[PDB]
């Protein structure tokens, strides 16, 4: 029960919408682990001046070995020293294809399981839709390009276009009736089957939400959920550099350069696995191209305007599409927003004009234009949309440094123990 | 920023480098 | 959030060295749980007089449906209303083959996957010596007559001839040497892998008692085992009747008859479930033919009696039969014991003129004398070893009755409220 | 071993049995 001192520094980079590993450590069973990292978070330099500030999320989670490796694990602590050697999976002959799980490919071409399977896990219980495909790529060698190298994409920050209730959401429910008559009481029944349908969709499509929804709990080894150690958010801020010469002279360059803390309190690691951190850098999708809803409504009715509440609570869902709010929308992308919802939130302005300068994050094409009629493909960030605005990806579109003070009690035998036979 | 410059110490923790003697 | 109550009677009875469950209560996810048994246990009539008290041991297991139905189940609580309903496990056609879980054979002679299921789990995680098979039959059908109907045999009270190491302990470890030198280096490690070895047959045989070894831990849901909630043991005494007509003056017939109070602490169910409660009794098992080990050694060695420190940390197991240990043991039994073990406990003892009087729960002849050159089969209780001290088994050899009282908070709209529609 | 004779009563929690009115 001594001290490991496992600190390290870590530069980084990645493109925006997607999820890198910044640092991963392998723990023990019986270790206490705590963590405080330090840095300072980066972007790419801009064409203009700063503009809006990026958000930041950093995470940390902590995966059991067991959840990986499955009951093969378990075999392998219980075998002990007789134990099948795990197996590695895949990865492409590549230096960088290892990247979205913080490494850089191994002289082998094939990293350990342990690190490829909690990406995924991490990525298929808290940053995807819940709605959208679960992700099941077998070996960091069935990842694209883009994807093993920067990371998976993950979902713009909540909107009224990008948080639309899951694609499948009921717009009526049908109930069977004899030629004649209806049974009241089955209409009862009818109703309350639908709750139950409701609330799952809605919100309980994960087991774990559908037994809190009783009142009870769940182990995170119940799902096998990765778990969730420590989560920070900031926003990136910088400053501009003024252009001196004759003719930058009156010229702005944005530099964001943004200092920042995670720290995750003494955790106590019950069994073998890894602490993964995790960065997220993302722009809010603000748009000259978006507009009011009620500014799109061709004609405006009672149920759109007056905003009486008999009717907004209950109609059923709206299914309306991208048209509907961005001027260049995608008619082919439908979603289905609840009532009146356009009067709950205020979307954010961008005049038309800088709808073509280059140099602003803003998204200058309404969202999913190059992707086609399908909405998962709009709600995930697309990094490319962003290209337009920076001077020089020679380090991606973000990038950072940061000191990752480590510091774990196990049980360890000293160095001088291991070399020494006698 | 001023730590992220610098590599850690290692400081903490016992010894873990035997190379036979002093090494600088 | 209100009370529901789950108070209820219970008349049961038993054979001895078999495990039987008394009373189950399916749990919901969010309950608050609390059961306080009380009631009475007796044996059926002694030939003779009172000899010696059997021990009665009571449990109390939680165990998630989850646990059961696996993947299964967790679709089903997720697709709710809509989910493929679960499948029922197989009874033989006949009303008590169901016994061991608590119930009598319902009319279409299947019964609910969890009984089944869980009453192997607990079994194969508490009951059985880690080092037996694992209790596997898939239907309460594959069960054998006596298993069905009175439940598994469970391992006789701990003593020197049923607690013997592991079967496989090693016994010796041999180290390859090129053939003329011998790696001291090699040797060194030799041992430290040796004993992880030895650690885990002798005591890390389950993957949670391997991960306590590093000083972590394991949910319950880790390896799937059901929680024991609370375990209670007592001696079971009783009184002798009085003979008095002309041929019954000075006879004796002992009515053993204990009370006792089995209470669970107010218990948080985090998911649905069952609750199961199981009685366990026994007879310590005294024999009139077991004696002293170095009573029956032939050639006393300074190794057997004196008892020199120096050696007995240092040799291996030692190897006998039951053939050393009983008059009429089996040579064929083989068990590894701790060296001078005979000199840490001390056996009890029985004048071999008890040995043919009939109304005596001594084992009248050597463990497994019936059972053939099996190990296991000697170390597992076999009821039938006490047929021969009841006066007649109308009601099997033990037999009790007790109020359950139990107490469940859970969320639990009124009968009323159910009956009516509007 | 007094309740153990008695069937409990189940008086705690709520009515469970309509059966149309007043039944002894």
């Amino acid at each position: 029960r001594e001290i490991v001192d496992l600190s390290h520094l870590a530069f980084d980079c990645g493109m925006l919408g997607r999820l890198k590993t910044v640092s991963w450590t392998p723990v023990i069973a019986g270790d206490s682990f705590e963590l405080d990292a330090v840095g300072a978070l980066r972007l790419s330099p801009l064409r203009r001046g700063l503009a809006i500030d990026s958000k930041v999320d950093f995470f940390t989670f902590y995966i059991p070995h067991r959840h990986v490796y499955g009951d093969q694990w378990i075999q392998f602590m219980r075998d002990g020293v007789n134990a099948q050697p795990l197996p590695s999976v895949t990865c492409n002959r590549y230096p960088d294809h290892a990247g979205y799980v913080g490494t850089i490919v191994p002289a082998n071409n094939r990293i350990p399981k342990f690190l490829h399977q909690s990406y995924l896990n991490i990525y298929n219980n808290y940053f995807r839709a819940p709605w959208m495909p679960e992700r099941t790529e077998a070996n960091p060698s069935n990842l694209n390009e883009d994807d093993a190298r920067y990371g998976f994409r993950c979902c713009h920050l909540k909107n009224i276009w990008s948080a639309p209730l899951p694609p499948e959401t009921k717009l009526a429910e049908e109930m069977g009736i004899e030629s004649n008559s209806i049974d009241i009481m089955g209409l009862q029944a009818a109703y309350a089957q639908l709750h139950t349908e409701q609330e799952r969709t809605y919100f309980m499509q994960r087991y774990r939400d559908v037994i809190s929804s009783f009142g009870g709990s769940t182990s995170y080894d119940a799902d096998n959920r990765p778990l969730l150690v420590m989560h920070t958010d900031f926003w990136a801020s910088g400053y501009d550099v003024d252009g001196t010469d004759q003719s930058s002279l009156g010229q702005f360059s944005g530099r964001v350069q943004q200092t920042f803390k995670h720290s995750v309190p003494r955790f106590f690691v019950p069994e073998h696995g890894v602490m993964m951190t995790l960065a997220l850098i993302r722009f809010p999708p603000i748009s000259p191209l978006e507009h009011h809803y009620l500014a799109g409504k061709s004609q405006l009715t009672y149920t759109d305007l007056a905003g009486d509440p008999a009717l907004i609570g209950n109609l059923p869902p709206r299914e309306i599409s991208y048209r509907d709010l961005f001027r260049d929308g995608r008619s082919g992308i439908k979603i289905k927003v609840a009532e009146s919802i356009w009067y709950r939130t205020h979307p954010d302005y961008v005049n038309f004009k800088y709808h073509d300068l280059h140099g602003f994050p803003f998204l200058d094409d309404a969202p999913g234009t190059s992707t086609g009629d399908n909405l998962q493909e709009a709600i995930l960030v697309r990094h490319q949309d962003y290209d337009a605005c920076f001077q020089s990806q020679q380090l991606l579109q973000w990038n950072k440094q940061a000191r990752y003070n480590v510091s774990v009690y196990r049980h360890m035998p000293t160095v001088r123990d291991s070399i020494m036979t006698s | 920023m001023k730590k992220a410059r610098r590599s850690p110490s290692r400081r903490k923790g016992a010894r873990l480098w035997y190379v036979g003697g002093s090494q600088f």
